[PDB]
């Protein structure tokens, strides 16, 4: 299983996942990315089946790297949010559905930073922080005991570190690597890799 | 073959500070049919303790005259008859005999204790059990309890005096529920059949509930 | 269901049961399974009601049209191929099992059956439906060559009353029909009129 | 089941010259809380409201495609839309789908917008309405949700009387229920306002 | 749900329970069984719901639209044909059992369409769950030729039968006599079952209910 | 269903919740998880209520008449191993059950784990039920084996508290007790609501 | 037996001043066929206790044999104690949910109709143990087609005579007749009352086919 | 399989078919399907051929040691109440419908039939196999009481005849019994002495 | 998935295990011991099933104390290993199969070193090498390169360091700690945990 | 089947099997689980023989193609993304091939994982096939990124020999490649039982 968090504070969205990528008892990879850049400032994270995650986190990116092209402007982090929300619905009920588990970080100037988590049955959902896959029944309680709306930068990695130590004693699976990255006013900062 | 059979019912008991209720509905019956209209889900045990069966009623009838056997076995060995929570501690452990193969029965047991105090016991189809304030067991379990947790417990309620539960509200309570629950339950209906245990032995009421 | 028709030197016998049920209740009790293709030509049907009506509709409608083009009354072979053709086509869905009887002046009385896979038979008599297994060794002991028209009635109503006695899905009235040059003449056996055979008893 | 997947319950009760109706706040996916404020509850005019119980996912979609249809139908022949006219609209929209229909049961609550006459009705998943002159219910706890409603459900309330009765039937049929709960919208209707507010219910 | 009809001297008179229930919960207590075809052609349903109310709404608007085009009164075969035509091409998935009885240049005709495509053409028939009991009442009361008021009696007595002892049925009585001259819609026709009195009052007091956050938003 | 247990310097802490769940109906709010073996013996229930409550209950006699036959008490291995080999020959039939024994022997405070699979572990931290993945997160973020006793009550209090925010079938108060060497004490039992304003 | 073979269909039962009334066609089904048209599923406890069965015949047969042989040992005593209809409805429950706990149930719902010490009793017992009393009982398909109109007449009617409650269990097979396609046009009548039991029959109803034309 | 059995005044007529088919191949053509259980009781047998022999050989050895200790002729009741107690005791195993039929100096000539199931109803005539379902309408048209012994083994043996024609699991020849106070009168009916009936042919 | 580890030297063998106790995705456990003492000189190593195996084990090990309470001697290696063959194989059709996959280490004066390994069916194998579990195809080969017969003591313990890292390195499951045992003519010695 | 494949620093070291089984019986000894697409371009098998035969054959086909449109040669990751969209389309039709990628191009040496189920990573060291947990272990063991051509040949070697040895499914001989700048070169073709002989 795969694992994705997202931590939104005051002006800035912080995001992880693992860089593990594995088939059937192995771990084919330890630095894989599970990162899809969108636009200069959202982030797509995508975790779930083989090929579909990267077949739709590319559809995605696509639609919204031509959206600018076109227009001149990006598509707000609400806005892709609700592209992707759309998209990830329609295939549903469709003949090939995607069977993809997502987070969507990014920061709108006038609406500041946005999490949005979305299961695969395309169900959109703002949060001040969320996480994926089976890891996150192990830290999603952490989060609720020490998550401040006014959470510093500093103290949202703090946090981070915290629930990624709770993996590395309680998860069965093995991840000893994490991918971590900022989006802020700035735009998308990649943060030192998490690892033990 | 299937052994089992939903003959739907509802059984109700509230306790109070020198009282205990027991009320249920007087339908049997099966598939979309009515069996009788007559049927009582309310038997009663000892002199202070009345049973409640609602489920499978060829469960409730064999439960229910396998208990009866067993307060007169439990009388001829410990010269006395069987307070209400040794009632619900042997019952306990009857309905977990046949853990599988388990009886269909929705079972609860209202009576007084040995302070002389109302006392409500319900149960779970293989033995797990507990005492509390009120119950209501069967098809329209489900539509009394909310209910029952707001007039009886005032959970929801701000400013509110908590007075007392005594009989004569108790009474009206138990009707007012069992019209609702005839409204919407299709399983309840016919008649509504109450027993109040107090001090003074036990008495039986009965009301005429919706027919249809 | 017990469906039954016969052929004569005039033209053919057709009759049948009333029951139409769902399991162990009787819907109807007085239905009419003898459907009028044409003016000379009549169908059993046996099998499910809805396949069945929908199948005696389609070709009724075909029939028609087809007989209005060339001026001409249809020929009774000419309805059971159009029978014939829909229920092999759709033998997959359908479950109907028709016997087409009729009348036309090339061929005189015809009797065809076209059981439940779509294939199509003419024989001097058929019969057909659940409770036509009852009566397979009376209809073979008791039916001669040379039958009248009166005669064709009487063995026809004695066959389909056997077997509505002992099928749980045949029973009500028999309906029979005689069609000739003339036209046709229908006709109900109720109660009392329907043939009766003692029970042993001991 | 399907229906039961992410939870959730709504309510719509009838008062004198006024409607009300409610929701639980929570979003999750089984026996996991995701959200505490996600939005079942959707304005489809000045004094109609919709709410929406089921697959979280078909929440969404459902009250995004009536959207699209009633504003094409307000833009046509501008003015606002009948209450009973848009039961009709939803059903449409929820029988077309017949064989592998959206799965969320739709609540209308709402006033005429030329006599304001309460209206309040609930359409089953393949569009089926039907029109109450009480309280309708749907969600995971509806059998709660009418042992609150049919004994606390009075004929002719007041705005205010009306609140607290369909608070109190909220409140106390969400609590015996595990997949329902972690808050309770409210919103009641009146002729000139619209008075919105959270509830002070159990977060377990 | 019991709905039955009968043909009597002069008519049809059609009859229904007003119970909807979704599951073995009671959903609608006064719900309309009898939907409206035409001006002199009614339709009872039993089944699926959605699918009754849907299917019955189409054929009376084509039948409306065949009135229109011809400018005459329509038969109770179009609408036969229409519905039995429209179900079968479906293969039964849209479980509508209807019990269509109307007035027209031919008579009074009472027709029994069952989801599959089959139709039969009876003097009396009943559908739904509580189908049997009406019959038992239709098999021992029915004379042929009876007069409105005796049929009105008659299919009372079925609507009737199937209330009281089917779990699926309940409610009111609605009936629906329709003639050459006239059409009586009567709803409701009876009201055999009352809610009993409330022995108390919980009405809930102003301030009862704790308030985290609130907002009023004026309108025009 | 929401169990947590876990032996610091003091003893062992062990809470739970109240709620009980037939389906997706809250059927009580109020049931007892924990049970009182004896005066120094405390067993968690988890899984099936009628299982869990039957075998501890049977357990307890087992203990009960060992002490009268040794003049002694048993001790937390011994009575563990008791429970583990009662269910183990019904292993596969279906029982479901999910304890943790814990008290003060010989050895100082014994905490045992023993599920009706087969499991029969010995431990300083243990978490069962349907919220156990949301309890040891906090637990295990806050435990320390010098805590202080106040300190290790309100870290199993908000342990219990945030598993019955995040999972459904987790509800009702906190019940909380604490085993020592003179034996085990009722702490409280606060409902998570009140629990609710006083954390935010 | 898991699977029935040969079976009866409904047996009517009603209550009336002074006895019970039972009535049952005298049909064994083997599917949709009617194989043995002239059986008996009505049977003769004792001087106030008759029975009555429906469903598989040959598990009819065992119980009517071991029933029979339980009068036969108690009167062989003669000690002026008799079985009463209630303590032969009691053993019946009892026998009817033994066998369904050993998943080997008697494929039978029967009614016990009886007379003692002046007050009639109706009972009835089906396959899974499930035991009740009412003033009117229908087993199979006379549930849903007679109880109705049973029903109906003891609403207006609690009580009846000895000719009402006659003639309304003739309506009551008239329309089984009519709806019930596993049924026969030839049943039996029972009754008891202080005199003892008296099983009348082989009758016939008189059907009406006037809808045939219309 | 095709089993027959009708009473008379003297005694019984038995008769049966002689196939024994798996599928579609015959395994036995000259099956020999009436078994004697003692001097003047029968048993014909259908079903499975070792669950029939296997209880025909149990009954027998049973009623001859019952009829050695009582000393007397068995009575025809006594073999068919002991075939019934074999047959329901074990009606999840055995898959037999077995007629018993014989003549007893207290009742005369009975038949007794004895279907799947295991329950027991005397008849004047019986019939039972696969084979019988095609002969229901036949034997109840042409029965009649008063019949005599030569004319029961007709009325057998063209009812056998008829069922043997249209079933696939019968066939062969017709053996037919006659009990009487007298003795047992074994005969079969080899291919042109089985009797005829006419194909309707156009 | 629990893992097991056995090396035969000149007149030594040594073993190792995980110490993971898992529970559905958590591990409740980190220093659990999955080697049970039969003797003086023979260790039994035991993994499967919930209560299969310490309810196996434990059974074997009482009878093979018995052995020498009633006799004086203790069993040897071979013929405790073939008892305990014995014991599982007489299950395998009966009414309570173990599921249960072990390694048998011992030390006889006379045989020297000796290292059973036996599956589930209760096929006893003699080998210089074995191990368990889903961890074993990803460190057989690594045994298979670098085993010699005469492998000395410390050089059979970096030998298993190699075998341990591959799993921290390939292995989807997370198994950090290892108990690390010696059995010779001495008798057992704990040797250090080894944990990454 | 065992198939590997690993960058070093002077290119790509790619090393198979050869043999092929239906069920229980060797098919074949002799395979060629190495496909050719271009001189700069390699593809290994593993799974459906039929399926990966074909689908590299049109992957040969669609480069081909590519470099006569473009005038240039297609690079290692635009390889693997057309073989990656290709079998997509049939995803969940039951396909099985698992296959790597390998060549240089302007970044370098590259090296790709392309198998059915929808998996396309890069990376720089893979092993395909029912030995290829076998491969792993040897060859992480002894790979290094400085490793010396003759180094890198006889760990490729010794990695897909011990497969074979422990795989029930490998055998017959093992054929070597080697990815340079200058295009790749076929190293060594020896057989399973000739290198039994040299590391024994």
């Amino acid at each position: 299983m795969e694992y994705l968090i997202g931590i939104q504070g005051p002006d800035y969205v912080l995001v992880a996942s693992d860089r593990v990528a594995a088939s059937n008892i192995v771990q084919m990879k330890d630095d894989h990315d599970k990162m899809f850049k969108m636009s200069e400032k959202i982030l797509l994270l995508c975790v779930g089946e083989a090929g579909d995650t990267v077949q739709f986190a590319e559809y995605i990116q696509k639609n919204v790297q031509l959206y600018k092209m076109r227009n001149g402007y990006e598509l707000s982090p609400t806005a892709a949010a609700n592209f992707t929300r759309r998209n990830l619905a329609d295939c549903l009920r469709s003949r090939t559905p995607y069977h993809v588990n997502l987070l969507l970080a990014g920061y709108d100037e006038h609406e500041g930073p946005a999490l949005y988590y979305m299961d695969y049955l395309a169900a959109l959902a703002k949060a001040p922080f969320a996480a994926h896959g089976y890891g996150a029944f192990l830290t999603l309680s952490i989060l609720d005991r020490y998550y401040t709306p006014t959470i510093s930068r500093e103290r949202a990695v703090e946090l981070l570190r915290k629930c990624l130590e709770e993996l590395q004693k309680r998860f069965i699976l093995n991840l000893p690597t994490f991918s971590v990255r900022v989006i802020d006013k700035d735009g998308i900062h990649n943060l030192e890799n998490i690892a033990f | 073959f299937s052994p089992y059979a939903f003959n739907g019912g509802t059984v109700l008991a509230i306790a109070g500070e020198d009282f205990s209720i027991v009320a249920s509905d007087t339908r049997l019956s099966e598939g979309f049919s009515i069996h009788t209209r007559d049927s009582p889900k309310c038997y009663k045990l000892t002199d202070k303790t009345v049973i409640g069966c609602s489920g499978f009623h060829g469960d409730c009838l064999t439960l229910t005259k396998i208990i009866e056997a067993r307060l007169k076995m439990y009388k001829h060995s410990n010269n006395k008859a069987m307070t209400t929570g040794a009632i619900a501690a042997m019952l306990s452990t009857i309905l977990y005999s046949r853990r599988f193969f388990p009886y269909y029965v929705y079972n609860i047991i209202g009576g007084l204790d040995e302070e002389g105090k109302g006392a409500v016991y319900s149960f779970d189809p293989v033995g797990s059990y507990q005492r509390d304030s009120f119950k209501a067991g069967g098809s329209a379990s489900a539509m009394l309890q909310p209910l029952l947790d707001n007039q009886v417990g005032f959970k929801n309620m701000q400013n509110v005096e908590h007075v007392p539960l005594t009989l004569d509200r108790a009474m009206r309570l138990v009707k007012d529920v069992f019209i609702s629950a005839a409204e919407r339950d299709v399983y309840t209906g016919d008649a509504l059949r109450i027993c109040i245990v107090t001090k003074e032995g036990i008495r039986e009421e009965t009301v005429p509930l919706r027919k249809d | 269901t017990t469906i039954m028709a016969v052929q004569f030197n005039g033209g053919v016998v057709l009759g049948a049961d009333s029951r139409t049920t769902t399991g162990s209740y009787i819907a109807n009790r007085v239905t009419d399974k003898l459907t009028p293709i044409h003016d000379h030509i009549f169908c059993c049907r046996s099998g499910s009601a809805a396949d069945t009506q929908a199948v005696a509709d389609a070709v009724t409608y075909q029939l028609g049209f087809h007989s209005i083009e060339l001026n001409e009354p249809p020929l009774v072979h000419t309805a059971a191929s159009l029978f014939k053709e829909m229920c092999y086509r759709y033998r997959e869905d359908l479950m109907a099992g028709i016997i087409i009887a009729g009348w036309d002046p090339q061929e005189g009385g015809q009797v065809y059956s076209v059981p439940m896979g779509g294939m199509m038979v003419r024989q001097s008599f058929a019969i057909g439906g659940s409770g036509s297994s009852y009566i397979y060794g009376y209809v073979d002991a008791t039916y001669r060559e040379g039958m009248t028209k009166d005669e064709c009635l009487q063995f026809t109503a004695n066959a389909l009353a056997l077997a509505m006695e002992r099928d749980g899905s045949s029973g009500g009235v028999i309906r029979l029909a005689a069609i000739q040059e003339s036209g046709v003449e229908r006709q109900v056996l109720l109660g009392d009129q329907i043939p009766k055979f003692t029970i042993a008893t001991l | 089941s399907i229906m039961s997947y992410n939870g959730g319950a709504v309510m719509a009760m009838k008062g004198k010259n006024c409607v009300a109706i409610a929701a639980d706040r929570r979003f999750g996916i089984q026996a996991q809380m995701v959200t505490t404020d996600f939005q079942k509850i959707f304005p489809m005019g000045d004094r109609l409201y919709i709410g929406l119980a089921g697959l979280a996912t078909d929440v969404q979609t459902v009250a995004q495609r009536l959207k699209f249809r009633l504003n094409l139908y307000e833009l046509k022949e501008g003015r606002q839309i009948k209450p009973y006219t848009l039961m009709s609209m939803v059903a449409n929209l929820l029988y077309e789908k017949r064989f592998g229909p959206y799965y969320t049961e739709p609540v209308i609550a709402g006033l005429d917008p030329k006599t304001f006459k309460p209206f309040i009705c609930s359409l089953d998943l393949i569009g089926c309405p039907m029109v109450t002159d009480d309280f309708v219910v749907s969600g995971t706890c509806s059998e709660q949700m009418y042992g609150m409603c049919e004994s606390l459900w009075e004929p002719n309330m007041d705005p205010e009387h009306l609140f607290e009765t369909i608070s109190q039937a909220m409140l106390n049929a969400v609590d015996r229920d595990a997949v329902s709960g972690m808050g309770v919208i409210v919103h009641v209707i009146e002729k000139d306002k619209i008075t919105t507010r959270t509830l002070k219910a159990r977060m377990d | 749900t019991t709905i039955a009809g009968v043909v009597y001297k002069d008519g049809i008179v059609l009859g229904a329970d007003t119970r909807a229930t979704e599951g073995m919960v009671v959903a609608d207590k006064n719900c309309s069984k009898i939907h409206f075809i035409s001006p002199n052609i009614y339709c009872c349903g039993a089944g699926t719901a959605a699918d009754t109310d849907m299917t019955t709404q189409l054929i009376s608007s084509n039948l409306e639209l065949h009135s229109l085009t011809t400018g005459r009164l329509p038969r109770v075969v179009t609408a036969n044909r229409m519905l039995k035509q429209m179900l079968f091409r479906y293969q039964g998935y849209i479980g509508a059992a209807l019990v269509l009885g109307g007035v027209d240049v031919t008579g009074p005709h009472l027709y029994s369409i069952y989801p599959h495509g089959s139709t039969d053409k009876l003097p009396y028939v009943t559908m739904g769950s509580g189908s049997l009991a009406a019959m038992a009442v239709f098999e021992d009361k029915f004379r042929p030729d009876m007069e409105e008021e005796e049929a009105k009696k008659l299919v009372s007595e079925a609507i009737a039968a199937g209330i009281f002892n089917d779990l699926g049925s309940g409610s009111n009585i609605d009936l629906c006599v329709i003639s050459k001259s006239k059409l009586d819609f009567l709803r409701p026709f009876s009201v055999p079952n009352k809610k009993g009195t409330r022995l108390g009052r919980y009405r809930c007091e102003k301030g009862t209910t704790a308030v985290l956050t609130e907002k009023v938003t004026p309108l025009e | 269903t929401t169990t947590l247990a876990f032996k610091f310097l003091h003893g062992v802490i062990v809470a739970a919740d109240s709620r009980a769940t037939a389906g997706a109906y809250i059927a009580s709010q109020t049931v007892k998880k924990v049970i009182e073996i004896n005066p120094y013996l405390l067993g968690t229930m988890a899984g099936g209520a009628a299982d869990c409550s039957f075998w501890e209950r049977l357990l307890a006699r087992q203990c009960r008449i060992y002490e009268l036959r040794n003049k002694e008490r048993i001790s937390v291995a011994a009575a563990s191993k008791l429970l583990a080999n009662m269910v183990y020959q019904y292993k596969g039939m279906g029982l479901s059950m999910g304890t943790m024994i814990c008290g003060w022997d010989k050895r100082g405070p014994g905490l045992y784990y023993v599920d009706s699979e087969g499991n029969r572990i010995s431990g300083t931290a243990f978490s069962v039920g349907s919220g156990s993945v949301y309890a040891y997160g906090v637990m295990d973020r806050g435990y320390s084996y010098d805590l202080k006793v106040e300190e290790a009550y309100d870290l199993a209090r908000r342990a219990i508290y945030q598993a019955t925010y995040r999972d459904a079938y987790s509800g009702g108060a906190v019940n909380l007790y604490h085993v020592r060497e003179d034996g085990w004490i009722r702490v409280s039992s606060d409902n998570v609501a009140d629990l609710h304003d006083k954390y935010s | 037996t898991q699977n029935p073979m040969v079976t009866g269909t409904s047996v009517l039962g009603v209550k009336f001043d002074g006895g019970v009334v039972i009535a049952a066609d005298m049909l064994g089904s083997y599917g949709s066929l009617a194989r043995f048209r002239n059986i008996s599923r009505i049977m003769r406890v004792n001087d106030s206790t008759m029975l009555g069965a429906s469903g598989d015949y040959a598990d009819f047969q065992y119980l009517k044999q071991v029933l029979g042989q339980m009068v036969i040992d108690e009167e062989l005593l003669g000690d002026g104690h008799s079985y009463s209809p209630r303590a032969i409805h009691s053993w019946l429950t009892r026998a009817m949910y033994s066998r369904r706990s050993k998943m080997n149930p008697l494929w039978n719902t029967m009614v016990i109709g009886g007379y003692a010490d002046g007050e009639s009793f109706l009972g009835y017992v089906d396959m899974l143990g499930v035991a009740y009393e009412a003033p009117s009982l229908a087993t199979g398909y006379g549930a849903y087609l007679a109880q109705p109109l049973l029903r109906e007449v003891l609403e207006k009617q609690p009580v009846l005579s000895q000719t009402e409650a006659r003639e309304l269990v003739e309506r009551c097979m008239r329309v089984l007749y009519y709806r019930d396609a596993r049924s026969y046009n030839r049943f039996q009548i029972a009754t008891v009352t202080e005199k003892g039991v008296e099983i009348e029959g082989p009758l016939s109803a008189q059907t009406n086919w006037d809808i045939a034309h219309m």
